[PDB]
């Protein structure tokens, strides 16, 4: 029962030997301020990737 | 009241790049700042902060209190002290109020959705069900915000009356976005709001249950 | 030291899949 | 090429016996199946819920015992309770490790 219990997915052709998908995220923050502020959080970002055969 | 605000950077061959890749930087930067903004003011009205003295739900003085016993007791579970206690609650508000404000909103923790669903000891109907029947206006929800009201893993329910005469949270400015100040090749965008809390009016309309 | 590869890189056989996966944050 | 049950990232229970040397225990795989749909819920926060179950093909003889005083059995609540999910069984969770261990995958 593997094929019907498991999806069965049909991208890639015959001539493929590897494949691979990504992924990503987020960072970040805040704070509570008063009036002329000069330090203030920042934000940033990143992504991976990973393979098969 | 008070106000909040944070900012990000971003250069010009990283725009150029987002422009001929169909990946922009800019939106998941602006994305990640007004995140952060709504995830503040969550945790200003579920959690306070001690050096600027502003008070949580859960450490109102002038409201009700009712220490529990234990909905489940290191691994067994009691369905029947879960309906006498609500039950209880419900009472409650309405005999301190005298008549004018009645129970119409519980917030129990995720696992008391489990506790809420063993078959009464006859027919096949739960404890859920039976309750809904017999107190019917009362619209029962679960958030997960409930589950470490102090800091130290013990379990709240809430049960209250929601009108905006009651209790209020205000939010004088929306989350805006200054224009970028330009430097040597790169840019900065500030960004800023303001928010209130939670304030309580009249507040004998909440009851809090602890230690479930 | 020389060049010794075959003629098809390791590009040519290879497959991106269109899906990408995005982390739920949710604000509360 | 690592297999469905050796994968290290991965959500693993330890659980107590449903049939215990010969006793059958029918209370405690309701409190399973039920702790197992949670997780699933809570860790991936909504965006992922439990829609399947495969058990051994005898733990579906266990499931099929009567309500101690109703007409109802524990299969029956259990489903009326947990509204699309859809129980099978299949013959390859009676050996997982090699050395007789069975298992169930939500």
């Amino acid at each position: 029962s593997a094929l019907r219990v498991f999806p069965v997915t049909t991208e890639l052709s015959p001539t493929d030997k590897t494949f691979e998908y990504m992924t990503f995220d987020k960072v970040g923050t805040a704070q509570i301020i008063a009036d002329y502020t000069d330090d203030l959080p920042l934000v940033d970002a990143l992504g991976t990737s990973e393979f098969g055969k | 009241v008070f106000r909040l605000g944070n900012a990000y950077l971003i250069s010009i061959d990283e725009i150029k790049a987002g422009q001929a890749t169909g990946r922009p930087l800019s939106t998941r930067k602006a994305s990640a700042c007004q995140l952060a903004h709504d995830q503040l003011v969550n945790r200003l009205v579920f959690k306070g902060s001690a050096p600027h003295k502003i008070v949580s739900v859960f450490n109102h003085p002038n409201i009700t209190k009712i220490t529990s016993g234990k909905w489940i007791d290191v691994s067994t579970m009691k369905p029947e002290t879960a309906e006498a206690e609500l039950t209880q609650a419900i009472e409650t508000i309405e005999t301190i109020t005298r008549g004018q404000h009645r129970a119409t909103n519980i917030l129990i923790p995720p696992s008391m959705r489990k506790v809420l669903a063993i078959r009464m000891p006859e027919t096949t109907m739960s404890y859920l069900d039976y309750f809904k029947s017999q107190n019917s206006g009362i619209e029962i929800d679960s958030i997960a915000e409930l589950e470490d009201i102090d800091g130290a893993g013990t379990k709240g329910v809430l049960v209250y009356e929601k009108n905006p005469m009651n209790m209020s949270i205000e939010i004088p400015e929306a989350f805006n976005m200054l224009p970028a100040q330009p430097k040597d090749l790169h840019f900065k965008v500030p960004c800023t709001s303001k928010c209130t809390g939670l304030t309580i009016y009249r507040p004998m309309t909440i009851v809090l249950i602890t230690g479930v | 030291a020389a060049a010794t590869m075959g003629i098809w890189t390791a590009q040519e056989l290879h497959r991106i899949k269109s899906q990408s996966y995005e982390e739920d944050y949710p604000v509360g």
